[PDB]
DNA sequence: AATCACCCGCACAGATTTTTTAAA
DNA sequence: TTTAAAAAATCTGTGCGGGT
DNA sequence: GATTTTATGCCTGATTCTGTTT
DNA sequence: AAACAGAATCAGGCATAA
C-alpha cells in the first residue's frame, strides 16, 4: 500500500540524522584521550591480536581484515590510509605505529599497497592502554551485539595537546597544533 | 627623482637607481624598456629633483627663445603615460630646465 | 549504464535509482525485465543548491540522469509532458549515508523539476532490516 | 640537492637582481610562508565545545 | 548483502511491497527550509542544528 | 667485486627454476585429492578459523587477510577471485 | 524473456522461410554447439603423467 | 619490504655493492638455446625440460 | 635508452648511459622477468652486450640480530 | 596496482565588475 | 563634455582528512 | 570501486596468399 | 585472364600470476 508524506518532514529528519551522526561519531576527537573512533578501534584490535613492540611484525592485510570484520563497518582503503598516517615521522610528533617498508616521504611520494608492508605497536602506545583489564573504563556494543569495544582509553599521556587534531564536520570544524611533552608535563604539575 | 622631457612636451618621473647598472666597457640598455615612448620619441632634458616642497615654480627654456613658468605641484603625481607640460611648435625643443 | 525495459507505454513503466554498483547489479539480476528499468548511481552526487548552472551542466552524473529522464532542462526546453517513465523510485541503504543521498536527490528534484513533484511521480522504497529464523 | 645529510634546495639569482627582493617575493607568492588558524573544538560530555 | 531473490520478494514485487509518495503541503516554508539547510551560509545551519537536535532533546517536557 | 658470467648458463638456470616451480606448485592438480595449492590453503584457513557449516557467516575480507598473512605469499585480488569461483552453482 | 521459472530465449522466424534451415545455420555459426578437448594430466609421485 | 636506507646501504652504494657482468662465450650455441627456450614450437621445450629436470636429477651416481 | 631501433636507424654510439643494471626480486617471477629482458637485449641490441654495458644486481635475503 | 569525482568549513591568492577621477 | 585609467569591491579555485 | 596489458598451451573461426582452371 | 579451391596466418577465450 502507498501512504503519503510531506517533503519538509522527510528533509528535516534525514538531515538531522546525518548531521548528528557525523558530529558525534566520525569527525571530532574526545577531550580525554584525543582520539577519533577509528583510531581507537585500530589500536584496540592491534592490542587484542597480541602485536607488541618487542615481537615480530605482522602483515597489514591481516590487521585491516580484523578491524573491518569485527569493529568497523566501512571500506578498507580508507582504514589503510588512516593506519599509514599514524606511522609517518613528518605527520605525528610522537608516532603510534612502527612500520617496516615503503611508507612515503616528505617529498610527496605515496606509500605502497597493503600487500607489501608490515606493522606493530610503538613503545609509547602501550601507555595509552595501561590497566585496561582492571575495569577502569566502560565497554559498549558493536554493530551486531557480538563484540565489545572500550568507550575511552585509560591514557597516561595528554595526547590531545601533544599530537593535535584536525577534522571537518557539519556546521563546525577543529584545528589544534602539536606541542612538546616535557612542557605539558610541567604545566600539569604546576 | 628623475624628470624626463620628450620631444612632445611629455613629462615622466623615475628613480635614479631604477636605471640599468653596468661597467665602463658595457654598451647599455635601450630606454624603451623603461618608458612607454613612441618609436621616434626621445628625451632631450632631465631635471633632478630631491623632494617636493612649497609652491616654487619650474622655469622652462626652449629653443628659438621661448620661455614658460609653471607650478611644481602639478608634477607631484604622474601616471604611466605623461601629461603635456608645454605646447611646442615645429622643431622647437626644451634645452634648459631648472 | 542504463538497463532499459521492453514496454513502450510510459504510463506502465517504472525507473529505479540505486545507490551503488553492487546493489545495482543485484537489482539488475532480480527484476521483471518486462516493465522495470535500473539506473545506478556511483559516489555522492552534486549539490545543485551551492553550484552554478554551467557547473551543473558539465557534471556527468547529472547529465546522464537528465538524459535518462528525457524531459530536458533549462526552463527554455523543459517540457514535463515528455517524461519517459511515470514512476520514479528512490532506493538507498538503511544507514546514515543513505539519508544524505536522499536529501540531495530531493533537492535536485524540487529545485529543477517542480511539476514532477506536483503531479506525484516520486516514490521512496522501504527495504527490511532484520531476518529471524528458528528451525 | 637533498641527500642523507638533510634537505637542500638551490636557487640561483641573476646579476641584475637582489637576493633579498626575490626572497621576499617568494615568501609572498609561494608556500614558503603559510597561515595556521587555531580553532580548539572537542567533545565534552558528548557535546561540542 | 542480500541475495537477488530476497531483494525482489521483499522490495520489488508489486504484490507485497510498501512505498511512500512525496507531496508538498505549504510551498512557502519549503523554500525557507531548503535555503536554510542546503545554502552557502553556515551560521543559520549551525543555529538550526544547535536549537533542534541539542537543546530540545535534553528537555522534552 | 665484479664477476663475469656467461649468458647461456644464466638463461638456462633461471628458466629451469621458473618452469619447475610453475609445473610443480601452481597450475596442476594432485591425483589423490584433486586440488591446487591455493585451494588447499584456503580450505585449511577456513577450517582453522572455525568457520563451520552450521554457524554464522564471516566477512570475506577477514578470511582473505588470514590466508594472505599466514600461508599464501602473493596478491589478494586473485585469492578473492579464486574464492568466488568455488561458490558459483554454474561453475562447480 | 528469462524469468524465475527458467531460461527462455525467443527468436522470431520470418514468413518466407522454414525454421530448420535457420536452426542448422545457428548451430553451425554460433556458440550453440562447441567442442571440448579432453586432456587428463595430473601429478603422480611429484611427476606429471 | 626493505626500508630505503637499508636498500641503499646494501645494494646501491658503490663501495659495498656486488654485481655480475654479462658476456658471450660461443655465440653459436646461444642462438640455438634462445630459439629452443623462447621460440614458438612447444615440443622441443617440453623435451628439454624433461631431459634436464627428471632424468638428470632422479638418476645419478 | 636513446639509440633508435630497426637496424636501419640503430646507432650504438648514442647510448645515454654506459651502465645498465637489472634489479628484481629473489624469487621465480624475478627470474622470468630477467630472462625476458635478456632475450630483448640479445635479440635487438647485440653490440650493447658485446661491449660489456649490462650488469645484474645482487641483494641480500636474510638479516639476523642478537642484541 | 595508479587514476579518477563528489560532501563537509576555513583561509587566501588571483581574476572580474563597478565606481571614481584626472586628461583632452 | 567625454573618456580612458586607477581603485575598491566581489567572486572563484584549492587543499587539508574521514566517507560515498 | 571500474578498467587497463602481458605470460603460458590448445582449439576454432575469419582473413589473406598461392597455384589451377575455364 | 580473371575466378576458385587449398593452404597458411592471426586474433580471442579459458584459470593463476606480475
Ligand atoms: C567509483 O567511485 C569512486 C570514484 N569515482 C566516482 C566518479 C563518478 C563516477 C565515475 N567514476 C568517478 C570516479 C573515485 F574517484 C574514487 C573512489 C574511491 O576512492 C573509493 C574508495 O573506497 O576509496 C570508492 N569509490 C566509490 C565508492 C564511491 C570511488
Ligand atoms: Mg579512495
Ligand atoms: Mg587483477
Amino acid at each position: 500500500e502507498i501512504t503519503p508524506v510531506n517533503i519538509e518532514e522527510e528533509l528535516k529528519s534525514s538531515y538531522l540524522d546525518y548531521a548528528m551522526s557525523v558530529i558525534v561519531g566520525r569527525a571530532l576527537p574526545d577531550v580525554r584521550d584525543g582520539l577519533k573512533p577509528v583510531h581507537r578501534r585500530v589500536l584496540y584490535a592491534m592490542n587484542v591480536l597480541g602485536n607488541d613492540w618487542n615481537k615480530a611484525y605482522k602483515k597489514s592485510a591481516r590487521v585491516v581484515g580484523d578491524v573491518i570484520g569485527k569493529y568497523h563497518p566501512h571500506g578498507d582503503s580508507a582504514v589503510y590510509d588512516t593506519i599509514v598516517r599514524m606511522a609517518q615521522p613528518f605527520s605525528l610528533r610522537y608516532m603510534l605505529v612502527d612500520g617496516q617498508g615503503n611508507f612515503g616521504s616528505i617529498d610527496g611520494d605515496s606509500a605502497a599497497a597493503m600487500r607489501y608492508t608490515e606493522i606493530r605497536l610503538a613503545k609509547i602506545a602501550h601507555e595509552l592502554m595501561a590497566d585496561l583489564e582492571k575495569e577502569t573504563v566502560d565497554f559498549v556494543d558493536n554493530y551486531d551485539g557480538t563484540e565489545k569495544i572500550p568507550d575511552v582509553m585509560p591514557t597516561k599521556i595528554p595526547n590531545l595537546l601533544v599530537n593535535g587534531s584536525s577534522g571537518i564536520a557539519v556546521g563546525m570544524a577543529t584545528n589544534i597544533p602539536p606541542h612538546n611533552l616535557t612542557e605539558v608535563i610541567n604545566g600539569c604539575l604546576a | 627623482h628623475i624628470l624626463c622631457f620628450s620631444s612632445r612636451g611629455r613629462v615622466y618621473s623615475m628613480k635614479v637607481y631604477q636605471l640599468p647598472e653596468a661597467t665602463r666597457g658595457a654598451r647599455g640598455r635601450p630606454i624603451v624598456n623603461l618608458l612607454p615612448l613612441e618609436q621616434d620619441e626621445r628625451i632631450t632634458a632631465i631635471l633632478p629633483v630631491t623632494e617636493f616642497e612649497e609652491g616654487v615654480k619650474v622655469f622652462m627654456a626652449t629653443a628659438n627663445g621661448t620661455v614658460k613658468k609653471t607650478v611644481l605641484t602639478e608634477f607631484n603625481r604622474l601616471r604611466t603615460a605623461g601629461k603635456v607640460a608645454i605646447k611646442l611648435v615645429d622643431g622647437d625643443e626644451l634645452i634648459g630646465v631648472d | 549504464k542504463l538497463a532499459d525495459c521492453q514496454e513502450r507505454d510510459p504510463a506502465l513503466s517504472e525507473l529505479y535509482l540505486v545507490e551503488g554498483d553492487s546493489a545495482g547489479g543485484s537489482a539488475k539480476q532480480g527484476r521483471n525485465r518486462k516493465n522495470q528499468a535500473i539506473l545506478p548511481l556511483k559516489g555522492k552526487i552534486l549539490n545543485v543548491e551551492k553550484a552554478r548552472f554551467d557547473k551543473m551542466l558539465s557534471s556527468q552524473e547529472v547529465a546522464t540522469l537528465i538524459t535518462a529522464l528525457g524531459c530536458g532542462i533549462g526552463r527554455d526546453e523543459y517540457n514535463p509532458d515528455k517524461l519517459r517513465y511515470h514512476s520514479i523510485i528512490i532506493m538507498t541503504d538503511a544507514d546514515v549515508d543513505g539519508s544524505h543521498i536522499r536529501t540531495l536527490l530531493l533537492t535536485f528534484f524540487y529545485r529543477q523539476m517542480p511539476e514532477i513533484v506536483e503531479r506525484g511521480h516520486v516514490y521512496i522504497a522501504q527495504p527490511p532490516l532484520y531476518k529471524v529464523k528458528k528451525g | 640537492e637533498s641527500d642523507k645529510d638533510g634537505m637542500r634546495i638551490v636557487i640561483e639569482v641573476k646579476r641584475d637582481a637582489v637576493g633579498e627582493v626575490v626572497l621576499n617575493n617568494l615568501y609572498s607568492q609561494t608556500q614558503l610562508q603559510v597561515s595556521f588558524g587555531i580553532n580548539m573544538v572537542a567533545l565534552h560530555h558528548g557535546q561540542p565545545k | 548483502e542480500m541475495n537477488p531473490e530476497q531483494l525482489w520478494e521483499t522490495t520489488m514485487d508489486p504484490e507485497s511491497r510498501r512505498m511512500l509518495r512525496v507531496t508538498v503541503k505549504d510551498a512557502i516554508a519549503a523554500d525557507q527550509l531548503f535555503t536554510t539547510l542546503m545554502g552557502d551560509a553556515v551560521e543559520p545551519r549551525r543555529a538550526f542544528i544547535e536549537e533542534n537536535a541539542l537543546k530540545a532533546a535534553n528537555i522534552d517536557i
